Formats: C-alpha cells, structure tokens, sequence
C-alpha cells in the first residue's frame, strides 16, 4: 500500500540510465515497456 | 549447495523462474530444473 516500494525501483532504473550515458553508447536514455526488462530484469510478482 | 551434492533434478515454485536464470550458465549446467505452481505438479514429478 506504501509507496516505498516503487520509490526503490525508480532509483534503480534511473542510475543504471546514467551508467549508459556516462560511458555507454546512447547520450539519451529512453526507457520504453518494451525495453524495461532489460534495465530492471523480470516481472516478480504476476499471479495476483 | 544442490550441485555439490551431485542432485540432478530439482523444484522450484514458479515464482523464482526469474532469479534462477540470473544465474552464469556454468552453474546451471548438468541440472534439470522443473518449475511448478500448484502442488498436484509435484506429485506427478517425483513418484510415476
């Protein structure tokens, strides 16, 4: 209920975005859906 | 642990599909891995 949670993952997704500017390839991270797995690995929970 | 101990089958709830494959592929070599959800699953995995 707490929004804790997904303040972690934010976090998460957002510094391993400057890990590829920083030195990667692209100089403009996009995160679309599709590409979300890539950055923050796969779904945990699913089976509400 | 379970490689050690020369185990070649393994259960896992379904739910840790996704960390299980985290895993280097040198780890996971030689194990044969059945993910499963309801319990009915196992009972048919083990005695038949």
């Amino acid at each position: 209920s707490g929004v804790r949670n997904l303040q972690k993952q934010v976090e998460k997704v957002l510094r391993k975005s400057a890990y590829k500017i920083v030195s990667g390839e692209a100089e403009s991270v996009e995160v679309t859906p599709e590409n979300l797995q890539d950055f923050v690995g796969k779904p945990v929970f699913t089976v509400e | 642990a379970a490689k050690r101990a020369g185990v070649t089958c393994i259960v896992l709830p379904a739910e840790n599909k996704k960390d299980f494959y985290d895993l280097a592929a040198f780890i996971t070599e030689g194990l044969e891995v059945h993910f499963v959800e309801h319990y009915r699953e196992i009972f048919d995995i083990a005695f038949p």
